[PDB]
DNA sequence: GGTTGGTGGTTGG
DNA sequence: GTTGGTTG
């Protein structure tokens, strides 16, 4: 995260870290949505253009963490993936469309002060909250500049209207993606960066004081550039696939 | 059905340093 | 101690 | 359809 700040303990208890086994490495952010299911960006697991292919064996899911590097005794839980599920219409070729993947864990996790599921939006939750000017919250352990923070970072960014998104990049935008960040003339800044992918863009419902994941960190061009905005998988637009996959498996 | 309420925050009526920025944005 | 027990450890200072 | 070539 660029131009963010240390997360307080338990401020983002759904935050998950995707951990490569060999070599031991942080790959990506993810998020907890139930005791058994975790959500992340497709490109984290599969990106041929950089020769990226990870399956169940290659990966660990770490939950309840705050310190990036250190093991956290009696705070953090570690799970292994039973089955990954990339979205079938995920376009790694052009524009990372439907950059989303689900992961079912072998063993369900016990909840605690530090590990707790986020809500996924419904029709109206999306409708009312996903709107130009409303700020959301991005978290992760990615890069502090176009990096390596010691502790989970946090930043709040305003959702941006489509026209400004589309006109900010020559990459073809879709409606499975939204963009967020401060405009050039706003004095505040901040962005996700390389390493933050898979992390949630969350919003607090003023209706029921609950947190909803509206977004997944997907991409951008550099980090924290005036005129550029980070892009997020539109979680709701893909809600049906999510429910679909949960129901079945 | 317990989702989205933080044990150390909402569940204890405490607020994090910045959540006020979010709610305030909805004006 | 700590977001956590009793010279690092599935781990810094 | 876990689904509107990047893939069988
Ligand atoms: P970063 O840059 O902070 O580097 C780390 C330096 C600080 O080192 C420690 C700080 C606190 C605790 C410990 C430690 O604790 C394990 C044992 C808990 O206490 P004890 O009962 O075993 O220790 C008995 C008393 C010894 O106290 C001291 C010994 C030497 C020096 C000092 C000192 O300068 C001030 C106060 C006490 C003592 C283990 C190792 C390091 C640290
Ligand atoms: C995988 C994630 O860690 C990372 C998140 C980047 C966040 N970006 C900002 N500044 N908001 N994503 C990436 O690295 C993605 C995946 C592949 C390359 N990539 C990019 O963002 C490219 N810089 C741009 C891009 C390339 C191809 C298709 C779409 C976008
Ligand atoms: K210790
Ligand atoms: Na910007």
């Amino acid at each position: 995260i660029v131009e963010g700040s240390d997360a307080e303990i338990g401020m983002s208890p759904w935050q998950v870290m995707l951990f490569r086994k060999s070599p031991q490495e942080l790959l990506c952010g993810a998020s907890l949505i139930s005791d058994r299911w975790v959500l992340t960006a497709a490109h984290c697991l599969l990106y041929p253009p950089w020769d990226k292919n990870f399956t169940e064996n290659d990966l660990l899911v770490r939950i309840g963490k705050h310190s990036r590097t250190r093991y956290e005794r009696n705070i953090e839980k570690i799970s292994m993936l039973e089955k990954i599920y990339i979205h079938p219409r995920y376009n790694w070729r052009e524009n990372l469309d439907r950059d989303i993947a689900l992961m079912k864990l072998k063993k369900p996790v016990a909840f605690s002060d530090y590990i707790h599921p986020v809500c996924l939006p419904d029709r109206e939750t999306a409708a009312s909250l996903l709107q130009a000017g409303y700020k959301g919250r991005v978290t992760g352990w990615g890069n502090l500049k176009e990096g390596q923070p010691s502790v989970l970072q946090v930043v709040n960014l305003p959702i941006v209207e489509r026209p400004v998104c589309k006109d900010s990049t020559r990459i073809r935008i879709t409606d499975n993606m939204f963009c967020a960040g401060y405009k050039p003339d706003e004095g505040k800044r901040g962005d996700a960066c390389e390493g933050d992918s898979g992390g949630p863009f969350v919003m607090k419902s003023p209706f029921n004081n609950r947190w909803y994941q509206m977004g997944i960190v997907s991409w951008g061009e550099g980090c924290d550039r005036d005129g550029k905005y980070g892009f997020y998988t539109h979680v709701f637009r893909l809600k049906k696939w999510i429910q679909k996959v949960i129901d079945q498996f | 059905a317990d989702c989205g309420l933080r044990p150390l925050f909402e569940k204890k009526s405490l607020e994090d340093k910045t959540e006020r920025e979010l709610l305030e944005s909805y004006i």
